[PDB]
């Protein structure tokens, strides 16, 4: 069974945690702003996937940069709801893929709060956030990562995993090497700077 | 009944964060010694905090109340610009901890009042927190001075504990 890695970004209020949740069945469970790092094991069709639940805050989204190069995709949720701040979530998303270890790797995008009246259809989302243009292949899910009391989860959550992982798959020969690769070489500096760091407060 | 470990450099405002949440008052507070039993009733748990002194000559006194620890909290000083890489070293040391072994960890980035106050980004980084892997971690900016962020922080670390 192979092992894959992935990342939830988007801005905060996007409904990143929510779906992390929902889509593990884990339906009564309520949220608070994440800063920081939370790691999840899920399975779907042969693979064991590794989720890494983060924050999207300003104050600590610039951390997603120090991830990217242990993941083979992205799902990135976006408040479907809130136009207001469609503009803010292309930058952002635009700058994730921008990053060098983001070359050729996929995208699910989730057009999340679909139950909101302001919901924008799944073809205003894409429009909005520049995907035409965009250099990585991708997909957008509308979904309701919080359905009501007493009903079931979307069953879009699984789907839009269920393609991310097919477009990883499909791919996986070149991608997974290249992955275990790259993560050991920015493990290795993370590590040496702060023997530098850790190693001249020696000073006595 | 919870374990709650409240560690820190010396000055970082653990006792001021405890004395915050406990709702009791701050305004003259003494550096710590000894080991001294703080109960926080707090979602139909009953928190055990020791509150601890960071100072040098404590810190290797603090190996001894690690067992059954349900929660580690790491108290910061954001505003102290030279200290900050020997608190990552002795969080570090903490981390390599045996018994802290898939502890949820809760960052205090403390008085984020002070002018020269760190984001919770860049204490992630100097702290060297992202490269973290084998635990879930909270950064949560707050000022114990003026009653912010202590109660989101506690939110996300009851959760943690709940969930076990
Ligand atoms: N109506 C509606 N509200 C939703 C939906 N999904 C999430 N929310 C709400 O949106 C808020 C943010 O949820 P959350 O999962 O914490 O977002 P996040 O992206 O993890 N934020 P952060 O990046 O700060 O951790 C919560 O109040 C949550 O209940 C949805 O499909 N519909
Ligand atoms: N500006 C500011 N000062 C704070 C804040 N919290 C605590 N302090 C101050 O920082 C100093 C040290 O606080 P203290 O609570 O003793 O820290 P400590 O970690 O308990 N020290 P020790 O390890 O020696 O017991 C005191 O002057 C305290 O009032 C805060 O949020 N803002
Ligand atoms: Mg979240
Ligand atoms: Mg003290």
């Amino acid at each position: 069974p192979r092992k894959i890695t992935i990342a939830l970004l988007g801005l905060d209020n996007a409904g990143k945690t929510t779906l992390l949740n929902s889509i593990q069945g884990e339906v009564d469970r309520d949220t608070t702003p994440t800063f920081g790092f939370n790691s999840t094991t899920l399975n779907e069709g042969k693979y064991k996937i590794e989720v890494f639940d983060l924050g999207g805050g300003k104050n600590i989204r610039g951390v997603w940069k120090k991830y990217l190069a242990e993941v083979h995709a992205i799902v990135y949720v976006v408040d479907a709801a809130d136009p207001g701040r469609f503009e803010e979530s292309k930058m952002t998303m635009a700058e994730v893929l921008e990053n060098q270890f983001m070359r050729d790797k996929p995208i699910c995008i989730f057009a999340n709060k679909q139950d909101l009246p302001t919901a924008a259809p799944a073809a205003e989302v894409v429009k909005g956030l520049g995907l035409a243009t965009c250099r990585n292949s991708h997909n957008v899910f509308p979904c309701t990562a919080k359905m009501p009391a007493g009903q079931d989860v979307d069953h879009r959550l699984r789907d839009g995993l269920k393609w991310l992982v097919g477009t990883v798959d499909r791919e996986f020969g070149r991608l997974d090497p290249r992955v275990q690769t790259e993560a050991e070489e920015v493990r290795q500096e993370e590590a040496r700077k702060k023997k530098e760091r850790e190693e001249r407060l020696r000073k006595q | 009944e919870a374990r709650i470990l409240v560690l820190g450099l010396d000055n970082a405002g653990k006792t001021t964060i405890l004395k915050a949440l406990s709702e009791e008052d701050i305004t003259t507070i003494t550096p710590t010694q000894g080991f001294n039993i703080k109960s926080l009733s707090r979602d139909g748990f009953n928190l055990k905090i020791w509150d601890i002194g960071g100072q040098k000559s404590i810190r290797p006194y603090w190996r001894n109340y690690f067992d059954q620890t349900d929660a580690l909290i790491y108290v910061i000083d954001s505003a102290d610009s030279k200290r900050l890489s020997e608190s990552e070293f002795e969080l570090t040391e903490l981390l390599q901890e045996e018994k802290m072994t898939g502890v949820p960890l809760l960052v205090f980035a403390n008085k984020q009042d002070l002018v020269g106050a760190l984001a919770a980004d860049e204490i992630a980084s100097t702290l060297d927190l992202t490269s973290i892997r084998d635990r879930p971690w909270q950064i949560q900016a707050c000022s114990a001075k003026q009653g912010t962020g202590l109660k989101e922080g506690m939110e996300w670390m009851m959760k943690q504990v709940k969930l076990e």
